[PDB]
């Protein structure tokens, strides 16, 4: 039972970490969606205009209504991963959000 | 992967804007809260001074 009990606490930590990186997450998603389209035009061999972005932080997510395909399915895969994989994703997210505090912790250590 | 990396260099400017907007928004929210406090402080001090004047006039009478 202790293994399963520990798994419950792992999920609690993951939840906290996700809240600690929330703002960063939103900013990233706006830019990921923009990048999706940007690369399409680059791969075509054409120019990246403002119209590319017009086809599409928190506010901009709501305003944009061009629901993209690949990115949504990717999110489902992520949600449907094991707790271990998801906990490690949470840790990376935290480090990549607050990178300054890392540089500092290590200089002092 | 070259494509992705090339794109990020172009969309850097947008990134800066997103960040700076977020910073300015939080600045405003905090500034609002501080001004609210200063209004309350000043309101409270007017009620203190009002009572003191009423009692000054009471002593006068």
């Amino acid at each position: 039972f202790l293994w399963m009990l520990g798994q419950a606490l792992v999920d609690e930590l993951t939840r906290w970490l996700q809240e600690f990186t929330r703002h960063h997450g939103t900013m990233s998603d706006v830019l990921r969606a923009e990048r999706y389209l940007l690369t399409q035009e680059l791969l075509q061999g054409g120019e990246v205009h403002r119209g590319v972005l017009d086809q599409l932080a928190s506010e901009l997510l709501l305003d944009r209504r061009l629901r993209i395909p690949e990115l949504e399915e990717a999110e489902l895969f992520a949600e449907g991963q094991g707790r271990a994989l998801r906990l490690l994703r949470a840790v990376y997210q935290c480090v990549a959000a607050h990178s300054e505090l890392l540089c500092y912790f290590i200089i002092i250590l | 992967v070259r494509a992705d990396l090339q794109a990020t260099a172009l969309l850097a400017s947008r990134g800066f804007a997103l960040y700076n907007a977020a910073n300015l928004k939080s600045i405003d929210f905090h500034r609002r809260i501080e001004e609210k406090s200063l209004a309350q402080l000043k309101r409270q001090m007017e009620r203190i001074r009002a009572k003191q004047e009423k009692h000054r006039q009471g002593r006068v009478d």
